């Protein structure tokens, strides 16, 4: 949970 | 830093969705390797944009986003249910990598999502059990446990939830990549860069893993490695  | 607040927002479920496009079977591309451990593109992107994007129910529009339902009720751990979308308050600030993949009682989703992380329900915190950077694997719950596993020589489809959208469910067949240990065969793709944590489903429901690491090369196609479940070597006795 943050960029991919 | 981090690991104070990442929370999690079911969007649909880790399976097979009827949005199968063809996009895959990208043939031969250069990806630069980084001495042999690590691989990329040399072109800085950007693109942390997944969860909300609309009235979808799940967000905030000021901490994160959500679809959890822990009831007080005979509930103790969290479980929505599928595949999520799951957003962050760190390192860079709210930002969404999108998939986080629950199936019966496990979550199993990517390393490269954070450097192994706690989650929680926006100030409500659970901790996982597993982080494994080798493979690139983290698990919820317990040791990972599934049964398939895809790999370079069968065709399958990646479960991908699109920003403020429906799970984009690719079709995508072997591809590889020359490199100077000669080609690395891997999930090769022709699209946007897919969600973080993203499984690896078949048409009917089957192997059901996760896209390994990689990165948007030709600043356009989405090439990672394949990512499977092996069953989590418990040589260690559970108990006794």
């Amino acid at each position: 949970l943050k960029r991919x | 830093g981090s690991a104070a607040d990442l929370e999690l927002e079911r969007a649909a479920d880790v399976k097979w969705e009827d949005q199968a496009e063809i996009s895959g079977s990208s043939p031969i591309l250069s990806i630069t390797i980084s001495e042999d451990g690590s691989m990329s593109i040399k072109n800085e992107e950007e693109e942390q944009t997944l969860g909300g994007g609309g009235s979808g129910g799940g967000g905030e529009f000021a901490g994160v986003l959500w679809d959890v339902p822990s009831p007080p009720p005979v509930g103790k751990a969290e479980l929505e249910d599928g595949a999520y979308r799951i957003k962050q308050k760190g390192i860079l600030g709210y930002s969404q990598i999108g998939a986080g993949v629950y199936k019966e009682g496990t979550f199993h989703t990517m390393w490269h999502v954070t450097r192994g992380a706690v989650l929680m329900h926006k100030g409500k915190r659970i901790e996982p059990s597993w982080a494994d950077v080798k493979k690139d694997l983290i698990s919820y719950g317990g040791g990972w446990k599934l049964e398939g596993e895809w790999k370079e020589g069968e065709e399958v489809q990646v479960l991908a939830l699109e920003p403020g959208k429906n799970p984009r469910a690719v079709q995508t067949k072997p591809g590889l990549f020359k490199t100077n240990a000669g080609t690395i065969g891997a999930v090769s793709l022709d699209f946007s860069p897919g969600t973080s944590g993203s499984p690896i489903i078949d048409k009917k429901g089957k192997v059901v893993g996760l896209y390994g690491n990689g990165v948007v090369t030709r600043s356009g196609a989405y090439v990672s490695a394949i990512a499977q479940t092996e069953k989590s070597i418990e040589d260690n006795p559970e108990i006794e």
